[PDB]
């Protein structure tokens, strides 16, 4: 049961009205913050608009990015998801612009159906061209296929008498074992006999699984699944993550639009979220503005706790959030408060309560008033051990001796920099 | 096809010229190659020419 | 014939077989018995770790498209390969350990 | 086709003119801009023209000021069949190119070149293959019959097309056509013939295909490729894979100069046609230095396309510099290069431009929030109206409504943040916030 | 039927005796300039003595591309020449030093000759036994016969030409013409003769050849050692271990070590020395060289002393500038004075009103364009107001302008109209000082 | 003999003007004036062919145009064969493909030249007439054959599966390795040389040997120590001689292939040769590099190291601060200075003249007293430059000799990097400043 600054978020907690209460889905206040999150969500789950853009910026300790796992836990699985940190983007194999779009595809789902062929049995006869054939439990049938599968069948060490399982679709080979009909044939043979397979040979089955388009570019540019020796024989020689050209993406639209068209695929938006995108480049930040005015690019969130600062990348334009006026010409803006005092006690009690941990009503107290002289952050990672000090004494309650004693025993950053400016040599 | 029709007409052999000599490196040596080049060059074929 | 291709080559310059041979040679009789375990060789320390990687590999491609994965050594039903070049590939690697 | 969901600019189309090249005050989903459109309208019939090659147009004026639709716009307008390439200023910064090669290859790109390839194709139903073993009288024996609409013949293999038959499992009368300049089987569909016993295939062959009757058939085939794929394609022993993958790595210079020469060849014999393309790059100032200087260069060739380029910033520091020089640009290129001016909206357009948004969002709009809406872009800027119009839906038809009025434009002002406000409130809260200096405070007591 | 600022430029319009008039080649005015470079076009042509430079210095639009595309045109197709720009010798795959120096090698080009005797229907073919050892079977003669159209001959060969045939899957009855240099042979497809063998077929009817049974022929070839060297290092070859590898290794150019260059400059000296082979040394196109750097600059004036050095041309416009990589330097048109103090300096001027005014003419007169004669004064005055290469590009808008209106001639308010539409650049610098709301 | 040059830059240069006491001849193989220059260069020289110290750096100062360069090319021609001689500038060793520091160590293992002496065992085209046969094993005694030569000699079950690799009708001449190595075809006699209408690529008719076939000849090999170093770099690597992947040779190969040459020095069968690395335009060049020089020097093999620079006090590029000479005051300690004087006037003429008759240009008095008036006011250069396109206008006036007119003529033609200073700074309008300022509308 492990449990890290998070999880106690169970979502936004808004009413079907769009009216978001006091203290519910593990949040307390920010009621603004959660309305327009929840209106931001029904955007997104409306699925008509592409490539619109907000970012919320507020100052640290402000639920900044547990409101966006909110939304993100909101919106459930169905939707893809995929955090990112700006940090992140800058890459020593391919340019940052294009590792920027290979996230970008990767933030659209797609959800598709197929029929799986599989054949499966007893190997009862192996003719060079290749010919084969099959037993089942009643049925029994005789396969020619290519002669690929068959040098993998050879590598596979598949035996006289043996079960295997073949996919049709892809060629995938695969050996169960051999039958138990002979088995006790040497006292003690390493083999796993299995028991022969009940069903015809022949057998369709129907998926619904889902993937993103980026998986599609890369399964497309990169081959990694094959079986043969030439496949990965190939595929061994360039390792290297390398660029992709536009025009694939072109095609991939053109086939995943013309499976929509006819009626076996649906295309699904999601959520692109980029934390601390202060320190971003310049360059990075000027190519937003032409992939967010694109037709396929998703939602984007951004966060940045800045004020009047220069961007990384130039040295002389100073701006909001560390954000040029460009990119927030098409941004809309999210104001995050700070708490306070009876915010902070019932923040302090919960995180408590999913530690399952007993706090004593002074303590509360004293937790509370300390975190409103230095942070909450500070009361939430010493709360812990502060339970584990009360726990050396064999209690299971928090004493305020105990939180005095823990407080003494750990420092803050204020009473840390106090230290360090009256220092001999730098503590 | 529009491309690879002129190779019929202006290719050039700089192998026959021996000018990928870089790939020929792993099995001659010296002894019998002045001697041949020269011995060919006049007696061998003032017999001949 | 006799000025173009007679002796063009074999005329030393920048190397000779039989130079390479007389400073690859080897001046050593034996040596690292312990190749045994000292060295472990990387074909020995995969098939050591058999049981982890039945035990670990799970993960799988979620697509892949057929047709690019034998087309990526260039060789189909329409490539720019030779004839008998193709097929002796893996003649000589299909017998690859 | 072309699937998606809403673009920024998916109401432009393709501008809005006259013959005479005189913009209407309101065509194909934009408004305004009178000269800018008319200037547009030029350089699209320089393009039509196709006798003007390396010339340069830049467009320049405030930030959110049609520049970009303008160049949509264009973009639409040119229509199928001229390459058409939209590049960013970032996008060439590449460690695995250098800025020089990867403008080349943009370059490149935007070069059309119509060819014309002649086969003898015969398509047709037939009803069985014939494919026989070799005996003693002769290699093998084979008579195929095949049937149209108008008339059925009967034809003979040969020898090499008993191997591309039994390559793959053909189907006893299926519609198949073949070149003999090419030999490749199109197994486009099954006979249609009676669709009697051709009624319940499970989908299959997309309605198979009605038979044309004659059979011998030579139609010429268009195709259109440009100057960086044939490049592509002669460089590596398969660069058809390196154009699907982007691995092509500096492809060498007597290559290109050999290919001019050769398709010059092939448009004074008349096998080539040439289509002049286009070149878009947006943001240029954040170009560098030898990329300006590359392109100075290469603009005066004669295989340069038409190369429009758009900017925001005015009297800025080109990068690689130390000076301000004007309009973020080298001095020389803006000798080089054709000014085109785009000048601030008015209410009027504003509005009308929002009421497009709006019957381009499935928005419906009352008057007075339209009105409302309005007010708030001029006091603003226009992307903030655009993007509150969209977002007061989801408060509209969230109190059941699906008419949007003015209440939840009003809500949707109060929920989502200007950047005037916004700084605003920054500015009088810097102590929340990190400081430039790394100055935080995170205490609100002491 | 495309211009892009050039291709009217026809030569540099020098007489014999080294003279200049006013009007030819599409060329007006500068004449000291282009007496100069004809000198060197003919110090060029004498292919006697290489490894000098030239620059030439003047202020933007003056025609320096325009003098080195005059040189190129002058010199003709056959001496090769390689114009560049600085920026292009940066690159992310190997050295600055490394890629000046393919240049320099792709800067002079050498011509060959070579004969080559050739055999080409194919009459029939047999093989021809005990190998007296231990070997399995093999043929001890081959006989064939080839038909052609000046007559037919049967050809005796090795059962090796009988396998590379064999490779070449070849029919009996065939086309074929064989290689009697080294034995390689392809195959020409199904000759003419055996028309219509079977009701429908897919092998191209290959007209049978016109000529003897064997035919020699004269080819003359122009290739630069830089063709030549990189060849050399590159392998070649077929299934071959390093082949495939090659195949599949993205044949990145690597840094050409000097070895080559010796190997190839003592086999070309023999070969010259024979008298097969003549060197054409060639000239290489520098432009807008200030964006070159110091370690570019040492390194060009070592390979000035090269002793195969070709004559290379420079092109500036800057001033009492600073070279990019140092900032203590100042030197002129930002090349180094070492550098400076090793080429010659070509000086070139303003053109005047006149002179615009015929540049005008002669740009109008080669798009076939009709200009009434107010119009082109007018366009003389604000081609010397603002920039000569403003009032060249406003030319085809006014022409449109003119189609508009279905009128070939362009008219005094048709490029007033374009001028108020385009503006230039001290126009839109006055708009972007003017105006606050960022632009 | 082997000259594909068309000029060279100093191509007069062939050698050093001394004598068997080392005096420097006043005007002897394109070069004029610098005694004290030429002493000094040919003291290091004789140091050079007296291998017998190593690890010597020695510097070569001056002002632009002075001629450094030509001493330089002056000793390497003066050393000519049998010793390398490595030219190499400051810029090509920054390789962002290696390591500045592995690219200098590269240098240096090129400018170390090693021979060695060989001697092979074989017999040379006799194989003639195979006698197979009783069945298996057939073929155990053939007779060998010359044009003046023959013996019968037995052979074995080995010699059998070699002959069968290859087989040959053995009417021909092959020469077989009698030291117990392999088999070579030499090609095809003159019986067989009219029995093919085709030729191909694989056999050539070769001529029967004249004398005894058996030869027991040694051979020298002559190589530098960078090549047998990347020949055991990796399994083969005959390509990175070639292509240029050295691949930064890890230090495994370079101390076991430097006992194995002192091992072959003892054994008396190899000899090595100091040769000389000279590096021009030295000061640009980085600190990390100054310091691999100065431990470099240390080493046992290390060649003769010499430097070319003209710069003064300025700025090291590593640095902040303007170091005297260019380089770091340690470097200068541990070199020795070799300073050149300016040029006169007599010298100027003499060099011009030198020039002249180099590219066989007729030259009047008049017109070469006039270049060496030029040659005083601007550089020597700038008139070694100006004779050849003085001559070519006095061919187009179509007289052979050069005039002073026509002299006068080129002058006038081409500006002086001084003259062309002045005229930048009398239109700095015109033109375009460091400021990206400049003027196009004249009005
Ligand atoms: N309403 C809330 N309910 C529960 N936890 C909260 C709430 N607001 C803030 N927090 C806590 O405050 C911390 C700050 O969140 P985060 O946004 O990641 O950092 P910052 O706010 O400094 O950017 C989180 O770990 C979160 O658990
Ligand atoms: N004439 C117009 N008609 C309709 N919409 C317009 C028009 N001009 C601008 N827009 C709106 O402005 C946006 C384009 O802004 P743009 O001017 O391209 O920004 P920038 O100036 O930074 O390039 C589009 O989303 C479009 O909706
Ligand atoms: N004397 C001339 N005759 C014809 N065209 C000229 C002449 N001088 C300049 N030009 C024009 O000027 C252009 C070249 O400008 P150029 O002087 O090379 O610019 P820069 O000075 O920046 O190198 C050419 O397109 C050419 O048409
Ligand atoms: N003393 C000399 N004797 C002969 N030629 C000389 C002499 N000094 C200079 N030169 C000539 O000057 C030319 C350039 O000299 P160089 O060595 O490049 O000057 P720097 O010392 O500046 O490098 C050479 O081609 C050479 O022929
Ligand atoms: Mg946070
Ligand atoms: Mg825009
Ligand atoms: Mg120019
Ligand atoms: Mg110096």
């Amino acid at each position: 049961t492990r449990t890290a600054a998070h999880t106690h978020i169970k979502g936004l907690g808004l009413d079907e009205s769009g009216v978001a209460k006091r203290v519910e889905g593990g949040f307390v206040g920010q009621i603004e913050a959660r309305e327009a999150c929840g209106v931001i969500v029904d955007l997104i789950k409306a699925k008509k608009m592409s490539g619109r853009a907000i970012l919320l910026a507020g100052g640290p300790s402000t639920g900044k990015t547990a409101l966006a796992l909110a939304i993100s836990q909101e919106l459930g699985p169905k939707v893809p998801f995929c955090p990112l940190v700006g940090s992140e983007l800058y890459s020593v194999e391919v340019k940052k612009t294009e590792t920027l779009m290979e996230n970008f595809r990767r933030a659209i789902g797609l959800r598709i159906k197929e029929t799986k062929e599989v054949y499966e049995g007893e190997v009862t006869e192996l003719t060079p061209e290749v010919i084969v054939g099959l037993k089942s439990a009643k049925g029994t049938k005789t396969l020619r296929l290519d002669p690929t599968i068959y040098e993998s069948i050879q590598r596979e060490k598949v035996s006289i008498g043996d079960v295997i399982y073949i996919e049709a679709n892809t060629g995938a080979v695969k050996r169960v074992g051999r039958s138990d009909a002979y088995a006790t044939e040497f006292d003690l043979e390493t083999e796993e006999y299995v028991p022969l397979p009940k069903g015809e040979v022949h057998k369709k089955k129907e998926i619904v699984q889902d993937v993103t388009l980026h998986d599609l570019d890369v399964a497309n540019a990169r081959p990694q699944g094959g079986q043969d020796v030439i496949s990965m024989m190939g595929q061994l020689l360039k390792p290297k993550k390398t660029e992709i050209t536009e025009k694939l993406r072109q095609e991939v639209n053109k086939v995943v639009a013309k499976y929509i068209d006819q009626g076996v695929a649906e295309l699904i938006p999601g959520v692109l979220f980029i934390d601390e995108v202060n320190m971003l480049d310049i360059e990075i930040f000027t190519y937003l503005n032409k992939a967010l005015e694109s037709n396929i690019a998703p939602v984007v969130v951004l966060a940045s706790n800045r004020g009047m600062t220069t961007v990384r990348g130039t040295e002389d334009v100073i701006s909001p959030h560390g954000v040029p006026p460009d990119l927030i010409d098409r941004l809309l803006i999210v104001r995050t408060l700070p708490y306070d005092k009876d915010e902070i006690r019932t923040i302090i009690e919960r995180r408590a309560t999913v530690e399952r941990l007993q706090v004593e009503s002074s303590a509360l107290d004293l937790l509370a008033t300390m975190g409103t002289e230095t942070s909450l952050r500070y009361a939430l990672q010493l709360l812990a051990p502060c339970g584990i000090l009360a726990q050396t004494s064999n209690r299971k309650e928090i004493v305020v001796n105990d939180v005095n004693e823990a407080k003494l025993l750990f420092l803050d950053a204020k009473r840390s920099t106090k230290i360090l400016e009256t220092s001999a040599n730098y503590l | 096809k529009l491309f690879k029709k002129n190779n019929q007409v202006n290719r050039v052999d700089l192998d026959f010229l021996n000018l990928v000599f870089t790939l020929n490196d792993k099995d001659l040596t010296s002894y019998h190659a002045e001697e041949i080049s020269k011995l060919t060059c006049v007696k061998n074929f003032v017999e001949e020419v | 014939v006799n000025k173009l291709r007679c002796d063009r080559r074999p005329i030393f310059g920048k190397n000779l077989i039989d130079l390479l041979t007389k400073d690859r040679r080897v001046k050593y009789d034996k040596s690292s018995i312990i190749d045994n375990e000292l060295i472990k060789p990387l074909q020995t320390r995969v098939l050591d770790n058999r049981k982890i990687i039945d035990t670990f590999a799970v993960l799988t491609p979620s697509a892949v498209s057929l047709d690019m994965r034998k087309l990526a050594l260039g060789l189909n039903d329409d490539s720019s390969v030779g004839e008998n070049t193709r097929l002796k590939v893996m003649q000589n690697c299909f017998e690859v350990s | 086709k072309s699937l998606s969901l809403i673009a920024a600019h998916s109401h432009i189309t393709g501008l809005g003119l006259d013959e005479n090249l005189q913009p209407r005050p309101t065509s194909e989903g934009m408004v305004g801009q009178l000269q800018a459109r008319r200037a547009a309208g030029v350089i699209l019939k320089m393009v039509q023209n196709g006798t003007i090659a390396g010339r340069a147009v830049l467009v320049a004026g405030p930030p959110s000021t049609g520049k970009t639709a303008l160049a949509m716009g264009v973009s639409q307008s040119l229509g199928k069949d001229v390459p058409f390439t939209a590049i960013a200023g970032s996008e060439i910064f590449s460690l695995e190119l250098s800025k020089t090669e990867a403008l080349t290859q943009a370059f490149r790109k935007s070069i059309g070149i119509k060819i014309k390839e002649e086969t003898e194709l015969i398509e047709g139903e037939v009803v069985e293959i014939q494919i026989d073993r070799s005996i003693t009288g002769g290699h093998k024996q084979g008579k195929l019959t095949i049937k149209t609409t108008d008339m059925e013949t009967i034809y003979e293999l040969g020898n090499k097309m008993i191997d591309g038959l039994t390559k793959e499992k053909v189907l006893a009368g299926d519609v198949i056509s073949i070149d003999k300049a090419s030999g490749k089987i199109t197994k486009l569909g099954r006979s249609f013939a009676r669709s009697r016993d051709y009624d319940a295939m499970g989908a299959d062959t997309r309605f198979v295909q009605c038979p044309e009757g004659e059979l011998q058939k030579r139609k010429t085939v268009v195709h259109t490729v440009s100057l960086h794929e044939i490049d592509v394609i002669n460089s590596r022993t398969q660069g058809f894979l390196a154009l699907f993958t982007g691995d092509t790595g500096e492809i060498r210079s007597e290559v290109r100069d050999q290919i001019n020469t050769k398709v010059a060849e092939w448009k004074e014999e008349g096998k080539a046609e040439i289509v002049p393309g286009v070149l878009f790059i947006d943001e240029v100032h954040m170009l560098d230095i030898e990329c300006f200087s590359f392109i100075n260069r290469a603009l005066e060739d004669e295989f340069a396309p038409i190369v429009m380029m758009a900017t925001n910033r005015g009297v800025s520091k080109t990068r690689g510099t130390n000076y301000k020089s004007p309009h973020g640009l080298p001095l020389d290129l803006l000798d080089r290069s054709i000014i085109i001016t785009t000048k601030s909206y008015n209410e009027q357009e504003i509005k009308t431009i929002l009421s497009i948004r709006a019957q381009e969002e499935e928005v419906e709009l009352s008057s007075d929030a339209l009105d409302l809406l309005t007010k708030t872009g001029v006091e603003t800027s226009l992307r903030y109206s655009s993007n509150l119009i969209s977002v007061a839906q989801q408060i509209a038809m969230k109190r059941k409504n699906n008419t949007v009025e003015v209440e939840d434009v009003k809500r949707a002002y109060l929920l989502f943040l200007d950047s005037a406000r916004s700084v605003k409130y920054v500015q009088e809260n810097e102590s929340q916030y990190i400081d430039d200096q790394g100055n935080v405070q995170i205490s609100i007591a002491k």
